[PDB]
């Protein structure tokens, strides 16, 4: 099934959506 | 048939052609308003929001 | 200047490369008139007119299903000379098509194949796409790899072979055909993928939601993993692998050269847009046992080797923190010997997905070639099989009235019942 | 054994031979007179009254005795594509 | 490319023979005159296996039909398809055999052997490459037991790496239609298990159940009985002249079949059937023909399956249609039926699937089956066999031809090792 | 940062969690297809709450949606909403419960939930803070009631320190709609009790009461009501999401509002609800939105204030306001009703405030109450349970099934503790 892959560990999301080392990501830029 | 049509068409004045025919109730035209299809419009007070 | 010369035995053959060679076409955006609206060179051979022709080889003993070729849409695109057909078909049977009816055609096909080495410059192998079960795919098979390896030397010789499932089946007789295809497939060959029928069957069912499939919805599945194998010598990536690069990460032994095929993720078109596809994700679907493409759990076995193969938008950094938690889990088990069993090649290119196909357009890929011991339970069934009806001599005439001796059957048992004795020796912790 | 009778009578296996082709493109009488004497329940409330105008069916291949392709809707009259020239179009 | 050349001997097979030749001529859209009128070019790619082309585009099938009696020879040509026939394709006397094996084999039915031969040996040489031999007669007659069999010994040292395959109409329980067809049955069952690959053995109370309990018919004529024989014979051959996904010739099915040289004796049986009125009602999906074929109720031959165990089983499928329930329903059937099938062998049942379906058909299956209650159809004649032969009765219509009475000795010899055979393998 | 997983479970859970997603995805300005429409940045700042991130920059909702039946499933997916949610998280059986807590919790919702939690897990273990769960349901039934309060006592055994938020609608006394009422709203409050951090109790009178004389509706159709619940249930919600002067969680409400561990079945309600007729003629001040909080007639439970005393009182005001207003009113309430809060806490009312209000509408606040009045509805629930047991009336379909007869005494034995409880409490100095 869809379930079948792993429900893994992290997600990307987007850059205007803040979420945790949102602020680490930010300081390389 | 025909001749069964024509003792139909003699025998409707009875009171009891007109009260009671087989399987039916009497004519309704009379009680409702000319040219109103029966079947076809809608009885009851419409819920409108 | 890399290039692979693909040969194609029996009716697997021929339909496995008509759903594979329609990727080829559509990966390099080739027509089907042959023609295009360096790196279409390592399959198709430029002509001064403007036209492709592919560098494989079609063989049947019948002209039933090649005919199907030379007056379908792809009529153009094959060389009229580069489709052999005979007249008659080796029907389920080993001793046909390896003394009788395949000796009068091994002439024309053995002659194209020193055609087609001449216009390669550079030529790197041979693959080999057919099947146990039949006539033609294993006994025909049989003397062309003895074939070719007398004329071409130190040349490789993969294989894409259809291993009889476990519980469905076609024919009455192959465990026979099984059984003595073996002995040319130990020393004539080098690296033998194999796969069956029910593991894709079940993957068509959970996975697209395909109540009914057929083989032209198996067959894109096998097609999708050869374009993922050669996709390193084709398109530019951040590390290529080779033919001869994979075949020492992946076989420790000269009788120890048969791995498993897997491939990820398989899913549709309307279920994959809800979905987020990570590399840690399409990679530990892999690990999975539902997602094995022969009929066998790893659980059992002990993985020896393995090779992954990624396509499209990797970053190099989160396959390594993917690899790193799998080696963390207590359920995969390695052998002792190899410490170090991965091996990582990285190319460029996203899937393409075929007009009319089942799978879904996806970013990122991943097809993994494990070698692993969990085969040698797959062996056991069939030799329970082949030793249950040799008791009773059933059959046996069909094959000695042909041309071989009685004796070919005791030895090709023989063979490879010292080949599963080796596995369980391998298998033992050092 | 069994008295056979004519296909009109309800007795035994009547109903197949009315499936039959001919007892399809045989016509129906309109209604009579004195018809009013066979008018029942189910004829006056469950039925229709109008006129029905008979069929000619076209003749197809049989394989079978019992076979009938004439009723049927106009599809797998031809020959199948193959699955090459389904799939590889 | 793979021709088959039909033989028809005997009133019975002279009668078939006409059925199943306007079958496949209804196949390939062979009109009654001899040209080509249909719509789809894949009914001509393949033609040459079954007609002999001509000037002025005519087809001609390549069969001979062989009787001693004129009497069906003017039947089979005044019927509907009676003008395609080849004028030369006809050898005839007139002393019929009269249901006697020794006038057949020995002395009428001796010198129109050389005529027949020589006929054959035209066509043989006529095909690119020839792919067997097909026959289709009755055990239980004069001409088609008696000289038919004569055939089947003498075409098989002219041509010995073929095929040979029969559709033989075995004598039923009950019917009784001869005085003397244990006689005709046992000789001929005696000179045919040393001289056949495939044996088809069809019967005709089997055929009159089919139509009185599964097509519900009230008058099932000669002309109902041969069209459901006609249909197994278009079945078997449906690879061999178009495609599919995976096929199957005459050598495929006889090498899954026959595992043994003495165990070729077939039980065939066709799939899709149903009433005049359970055509618009019922789904033709792949489980309602597998849940059909696998049915005593559905066979063509006189023996229940349910009293003996399957060896092996072949089916032959066509149309447009999905392998996967095909692997899964023969695969259901082998499992739960595990108490019909010997365990000696795994895989006793043959996938075979074609993709065209005949024409206003949409899925169509055969069923070829061998099965170790065929024995039921043998002990029964030769039961009949030694009744008769213990009295010494009619005896002299057989000793009055120069056939001594070894011949019934070893015929009965023989009948007897082969239901011994059976039995073992049980 | 902080996720919470959402379960929709019953036809009126189902019902009433599409009707809060459309109300949400509304409030974040996301369109039905996926993609993000919106004119403030604020929206997408805090989406990862209720919304996961998928290929090509659309969002999916972070949502399971379980029932025995596949027509209200059918109904969801054939909604206006019913496109953004993921085909994989559909999980549904075949035959129904037929209102009976035995088939919801004992023989066929005996094997869905094995497949229901390898969803949950899937949602769960891949976040990256879990705050806790959010279900919704009914009481009255066999499959709000039984699975529902089955996959709360698994997911609460599986993660032992989260918060659970189950918005239940509550048997009413006059809009009975179901025959074995009592005994399925008796069985599993003996659950609720054990297993859950904040029960909110919805009762279908009060509502068609909000309906009729407050927002004067002439047709309160069943959209009416879910949409009431949906737009109290995002209030409690806004300050995880939502930036403000003084923020407040859901472990702040459950460390505000739970004093005794057995004590946390909340009523809540929503504040600026008005008549277009009269909102030409109403004025939108703090104290007018403050005076309309603690009306009686805006309670959504079948529960008069007047009948009983005030443990706790929540509110959270959504909009620009000054804090010195917000801080008087709410003094001066409580001195107003001295003799109805308890005495023995001083200080019983909290106050939060958040900057961004409800499109539509300049200001809004959200009511949430603990109050020693509710007891009369579970007092009602143990009459009618009485009154039923005494008899045995509708049990033969519960005995048949695996259920003993002693586990309707146990339940009973828990309303009678629940409500001693409230009344010891209620009666202390
Ligand atoms: N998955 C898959 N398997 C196939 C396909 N085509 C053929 N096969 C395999 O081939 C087997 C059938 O035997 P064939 O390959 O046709 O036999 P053959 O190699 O042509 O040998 P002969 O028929 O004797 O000439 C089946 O068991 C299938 O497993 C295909 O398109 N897809
Ligand atoms: N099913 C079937 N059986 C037939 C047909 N014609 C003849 N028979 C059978 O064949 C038997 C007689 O065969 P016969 O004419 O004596 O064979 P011959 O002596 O070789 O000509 C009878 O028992 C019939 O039942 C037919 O068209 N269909
Ligand atoms: N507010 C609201 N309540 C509902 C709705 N549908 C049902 N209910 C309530 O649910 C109660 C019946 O619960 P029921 O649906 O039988 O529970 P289930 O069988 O487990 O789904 C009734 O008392 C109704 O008041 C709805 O659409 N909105
Ligand atoms: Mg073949």
């Amino acid at each position: 099934k869809g379930s079948l892959t792993l429900r893994s560990h992290h997600k990307k999301y987007s850059k205007p959506v803040l979420v945790y080392s949102w602020h680490r990501d930010r300081e390389a830029f | 048939t025909f001749q069964q049509k024509i003792k139909d068409k003699k025998e409707s004045i009875y009171l009891s052609n007109r009260r009671a025919p087989l399987g039916k109730s009497h004519d309704q035209a009379p009680g409702l308003p000319k040219g109103m299809d029966t079947t076809n419009t809608t009885f009851g007070t419409a819920v409108i929001k | 200047m890399r290039e692979c010369i693909s040969i194609h035995v029996g009716q697997a053959g021929v339909q496995i490369g008509n759903a594979c060679w329609e990727l080829y076409c559509l990966e390099h955006g080739i027509q089907p008139d042959g023609q295009m609206p360096d790196s279409f060179n390592t399959f198709f051979s430029e002509t001064g007119a403007g036209k492709h022709v592919p560098r494989a080889v079609f063989v049947d003993l019948e002209p039933t299903v090649i005919d199907e070729v030379r007056t379908g849409t792809y009529r153009q695109l094959f060389h009229p000379e580069q489709l052999i057909t005979g007249k008659e078909d080796a029907a389920n049977n080993y001793a046909r098509g390896h003394y009788t009816i395949g000796k009068e055609i091994i002439d024309l096909v053995l002659d194209r194949i020193r055609k087609l080495a001449d216009q390669c410059t550079g030529l790197q192998g041979f693959l080999v796409f057919h099947s146990f079960g039949g006539g033609t795919g294993s006994g025909f098979t049989s003397l062309l790899m003895e074939r070719l390896s007398v004329d071409y030397g130190k040349k490789s010789k993969l294989e894409f072979s259809i291993y009889p499932a476990p519980q469905v089946s076609t024919a009455v007789v192959e465990p026979y055909n099984s059984i003595l295809t073996t002995h040319t497939t130990l020393e004539h060959s080098d690296c033998a993928f194999m796969v069956d029928n029910e593991a894709i069957y079940d993957i068509c069912r959970r996975n697209l939601d395909i109540e009914r499939p057929t083989y032209t919805n198996l067959n894109r599945l096998i097609g999708q993993i050869v374009s993922s194998i050669t996709a390193s010598l084709r398109f530019d990536g951040a590390l290529n692998v080779d033919l001869t690069e994979f075949q020492t990460n992946l076989v420790p032994y000269p009788r120890i050269h048969f791995p498993l095929a897997t491939y990820a993720p398989v899913i549709s078109a309307e279920k994959a847009y809800h979905e987020q596809l990570s590399v840690a994700e399409i990679t530990n679907a892999c690990f999975e046992p539902a997602n094995q493409m022969v009929k066998c759990d790893p659980r059992h076995g002990k993985y020896m080797a393995c090779c992954l193969l990624y396509r499209g938008d990797v970053v190099p950094k989160d396959v390594n923190a993917a690899i790193a938690t799998i080696k963390t889990k207590r359920t995969i088990q390695f052998v002792d010997w190899c410490p170090t069993g991965f091996k990582v090649g990285i190319n460029y290119q996203p899937p393409t997905v075929v007009p009319g196909g089942d799978l879904a357009k996806v970013q990122r890929a991943v097809c993994m070639l494990s070698n692993t011991t969990a085969i040698a339970e797959a062996w056991a069934r069939l030799d329970h099989k082949f030793d249950l009806m040799y008791a009773k001599r059933a059959f046996v005439h069909w094959y000695v009235g042909e041309g071989m001796e009685e004796g070919e059957f005791s030895e090709a048992r023989e063979d490879m019942a010292a080949l599963e004795k080796d596995y369980e020796e391998v298998g033992v912790d050092s | 054994n069994e008295n056979t009778y004519s296909n009109r009578t309800l007795m035994g296996n009547w109903n197949q031979e009315r499936y039959d082709l001919r007892n399809i493109v045989q016509p129906k009488p309109l209604p009579s007179q004195f018809g009013h004497y066979f008018e029942t329940t189910y004829d006056t409330s469950y039925n229709n009254k109008m006129p029905l105008s008979t069929h000619r069916f076209k003749r197809e291949p049989h394989w079978f005795p019992g076979h009938q392709p004439e009723l049927d809707p106009p599809r797998y009259k031809c020959t199948e594509k193959s699955t090459y020239m389904n799939s590889y179009s | 490319m793979r021709e088959i050349v039909h033989l028809q001997a005997g009133q019975c097979g002279n009668q078939i023979g006409a059925k199943f030749w306007e079958v496949i001529s209804d196949e390939h859209g062979i009109d009654p005159t001899g040209t080509y009128h249909g719509d789809s070019d894949l009914q001509l790619e393949r033609i040459n296996v079954y007609y002999n082309e001509a000037t002025g585009g005519k087809y001609v099938p390549r069969a001979v039909l062989v009787d001693l009696e004129p009497g069906t020879m003017d039947s089979v040509r005044s019927g509907p398809f009676g003008q395609i026939f080849r004028p030369d394709n006809f050898v005839f006397g007139q002393s019929g055999a009269g249901n006697n094996w020794a006038k057949g084999h020995y002395t009428e039915g001796a010198e129109l052997v050389d005529s027949v031969l020589d006929v054959v040996r035209k066509e043989a040489e006529s095909c690119d490459c020839l792919q067997g031999f097909q026959l289709t007669h009755s055990l239980g007659g004069g001409t088609g037991s008696g000289m038919g069999t004569l055939l089947i010994s003498k075409i098989r040292e002219e041509y010995p790496d073929r095929i040979m395959n029969t559709f033989s109409v075995v004598p039923s329980p009950k019917v009784s239609d001869t005085v003397v067809e244990p006689y005709n049955a046992t000789l001929s069952v005696h000179q045919l298990v040393e001289n056949t690959d495939e044996t088809y053995c069809i019967d005709n109370e089997a055929l009159y159940d089919i139509c009185f309990r599964t097509l519900k018919l009230t008058t099932p004529t000669y002309g109902d009985l041969n069209h459901l024989v006609s249909a197994t014979m278009s079945g078997v051959t449906t690879c061999l002249r178009f495609p599919g996904q995976l096929n199957a010739d005459l050598r495929k099915l006889a090498v899954n079949m026959v595992p043994f040289p003495r165990l070729h004796f077939f039980m065939p049986g066709f799939a899709p059937l149903t009433s005049r009125g359970s055509q618009q009602y019922r789904a033709l999906t792949v489980p309602e023909l597998t849940q059909q074929m696998f049915d005593a109720k559905n066979m063509m031959a006189a023996c229940d399956p349910r009293h003996g165990r399957y060896l092996t089983v072949a089916a032959v499928f066509r149309g447009r249609m999905s392998m996967k329930e095909v692997d899964e329903q023969m695969l259901n059937v082998q499992n739960k039926n595990s108490s019909y099938f010997v365990e000696w062998i795994p895989n006793n049942v043959k996938t075979a699937v074609c993709d065209i379906p005949p024409r206003g058909l949409k899925m169509s299956a055969t069923f070829i089956g061998n099965s170790t209650a065929i024995q039921e159809l043998f002990k029964r004649i030769s039961e009949q066999f030694t009744a008769m032969f213990r009295r010494k009765a009619f005896l002299h219509w057989y000793t009055g031809e120069g056939m001594d009475e070894m011949e019934f000795t070893e015929a009965e010899s023989n009948m007897n090792d082969l239901v011994s055979e059976y039995q073992q393998y049980q």
